[PDB]
RNA sequence: UUCUGACCUAUCAGCUUUUGAUGUUAGGGUAUUGGCCUAACAUGGCUAUGACGGGUAACGGGGAAUUAGAGUUCGAUUCCGGAGAGGGAGCCUGAGAAAUAGCUACCACAUCUAAGGAAGGCAGCAGGCGCGUAAAUUACCCAAUUCUAAAGAAGAGAGGUAGUGACAAGAAAUAACAAUGCAAGGUUUGUAUUGGAAUGGUGGGAAUUUAAAACCUUCCCAGAGUAACAAUUGGAGGGCAAGUCUGGUGCCAGCAGCCGCGGUAAUUCCAGCUCCAAUAGCGUAUAUUAAAAUUGUUGCAGUUAAAACGCUCGUAGUUGA
């Protein structure tokens, strides 16, 4: 668990163009600052800028990932919601 | 930043209602389904 | 009775005469049977009770 | 403390998902014998792999050897109770012929099926579930209770179901029909 | 107390002996042997076959997962044994204790007090806070299982029984079937109209079960047709089983374990439709085993891909007509 500081835009290595949009978080329990990578095209306005997310692991343990360069570490739930769940259809509820 | 451009694709999209259908079979019933239609009549 | 019914199985006791079933047998068989009804109803207050007695605080 | 009650897997998760061969040949099997997932399969083909690594290890140890023959004759006397195996063979490599349709042969359903009472493998298999069927003495609603060879011989219905002369027929509609005719007439 | 058996580390190589290290003698001490402890005397003991250190997110074993066979990882956790009761230390009683719901003190915490003083130790069971990725009721009962007693009859949060419980594990529904109409086959097999049977789930009552109740099972009433009593999850280029289907976006948004996809026909995005895999279970992450004969004894590679010491002698090692 950790909490939200900065709201971030990593650009893709050479064969792709896109802006990835990422999240700068402190884990709780050692004040390590980390960036964290966001599914979902609406889930960057579904965090609040002092929110709490649950961040997970990236498939590859410390590996890089695709074309994000430096982000191991992905977010899975929010203000303690699933991410998946508020995003896929509206399943599961907004922001409080 | 470039952030704030997030979300367009799906705020973008018209949305589709997602009608209604006669239930989709489960268990045994939905196995002797696809085995008619794979393998019987076919020929 | 077990699945599918027309059958049970169980235990069975005949003492020699009801002195022996006064005899040989637990309360809760007894209430069970109907020979005594249930007693005092306490519980484990009742421990709560015993543990606030200590021996010579009070005169009992 | 932990209960010493034990417990295990049925089955073994099949590896290499989507490998085409096998994947239709289990639809195919499905096809035949009425099953509802390949969950039931994967239970009875790890059932038949246990009995086939049972007799392997017997077979690699000598003939005449003590432990061999009493074990041997141990679990091919329990395949004869089973019905897999007939009464001419007698050998442990027939064990090894062991195949798995002539392991589903043995299902319940099946032998329904075979035998009659209903007139198809789904309706034998709704038919057991249901509650209508006997294997005399005993009833049973399972429809993965394999058949021994000595049982063969008194699959019935069950003495407490409509088929058996029980609570005769529909309640609903009988009685609305004998409460209609009392009014009409 | 004999013997024998262990993880990682040499960027830890000399350790141990005034302050007992190794021995001899004599004592003291012990329940008893003993440097166990005192005195006197020896000057030893251990060490590359790895001592002495350091690390361990290390209690040990029975064992557990994964294995074709070798193996590799795991073992707080049902049994056995050890250790400890906030941190250390010291004690009494008694057959048994350096005891912690015995005691004394200190330190670290901390409750009541009219301030003089007093009382305190949940890693028993509940329950709370905090820590967190991460975890249940301030339940009922001593009936069984056993224990303790001046032993039937009393006690026991030991223990049982429920409650919470998608941790795991087993069994198992979500229709079945006949008519027709249509479809394809040489009276057949398949599939949209109809329409009577079969039944749990469920609601109620019992019978029963039970320490007591609840559940289970069993029986009697009720009691499905859009059987709305409604199956989901993750996918559909390749790897890899299933879409060169339909719209929107237009290098953006995004997807994408990996290769890659997205710049106006997107078989990959965002939808919808269809299809597919598993199914009351299915995804994701992290760790771990196989796959890995990519740690190689079995069983690798070293001319050129990673890799023969510059060369020789040689002690230990291993091997020896």
């Amino acid at each position: 668990k950790g909490i939200v500081v900065e709201k971030v835009a990593i650009e893709a290595k050479q064969p792709n163009s896109a802006y990835r949009k990422c999240v700068r978080v402190q884990l709780i329990k050692n004040g390590k600052k980390i960036t964290a990578f966001v599914p979902g095209d609406g889930c960057l306005n579904f965090i609040d800028e002092n929110d709490e997310v649950l961040v997970s692991g990236f498939g590859r343990s410390g590996h890089s990932v695709g074309d994000l360069p430096g982000v191991k570490f992905k977010v899975v739930k929010v203000a303690r919601v699933s991410l998946l769940a508020l995003f896929k259809e509206k399943k599961e509820k907004p922001r409080s | 930043g470039s952030l704030a451009r997030a979300g367009k694709v799906k705020n973008q999209t018209p949305k589709v209602p997602k009608l209604d259908k006669k239930k989709r079979l489960t268990g045994r019933a939905k196995k002797r389904q696809l085995y008619n239609r794979r393998f019987s009549d076919n020929g | 009775t077990l699945f599918g019914g027309g059958r049970t199985k169980g235990f069975g006791l005949i003492y020699k005469n009801v002195d022996a079933v006064k005899k040989f047998e637990k309360k809760y068989r007894l209430v069970r049977e109907g020979l005594i009804d249930k007693e005092t109803k306490a519980g484990r207050r009742a421990s709560k009770e015993l543990k606030n007695r200590r021996k010579k605080v009070r005169g009992t | 403390p932990k209960s010493y009650r034990n417990y295990s897997k049925t089955a073994r998760n099949p590896k290499r998902p989507f490998e085409k061969e096998r994947l239709d040949q289990e639809l195919k099997l499905i096809g035949e014998y009425g099953l509802k997932n390949k969950r039931e399969i994967w239970r009875v083909q790890y059932l038949l792999a246990k009995i086939r690594s049972a007799a392997r290890y017997l077979l690699t140890l000598d003939e005449k050897s003590s432990k061999r023959i009493f074990q041997g004759e141990a679990l091919l006397r329990r395949m004869v109770r089973q019905g897999l195996l007939g009464e001419n063979e007698e050998k442990l490599d027939y064990v090894l012929g062991l195949t798995l349709p002539k392991l589903l042969e043995r299902r319940l359903q099946t032998k329904v099926f075979k035998l009659g009472l209903a007139k198809s493998v789904h309706h034998a298999r709704v038919l057991i579930r249901q509650r209508h069927i006997r294997v005399g003495k005993q009833m049973v609603d399972i429809p993965s209770f394999l058949v021994r060879v000595d049982s063969e011989k008194h699959i019935d219905f069950a003495t407490t179901s409509p088929f058996g002369g029980a609570r005769p027929g529909r309640v609903k509609r009988k009685s609305l029909k004998k409460q209609k005719e009392k009014t009409e007439a």
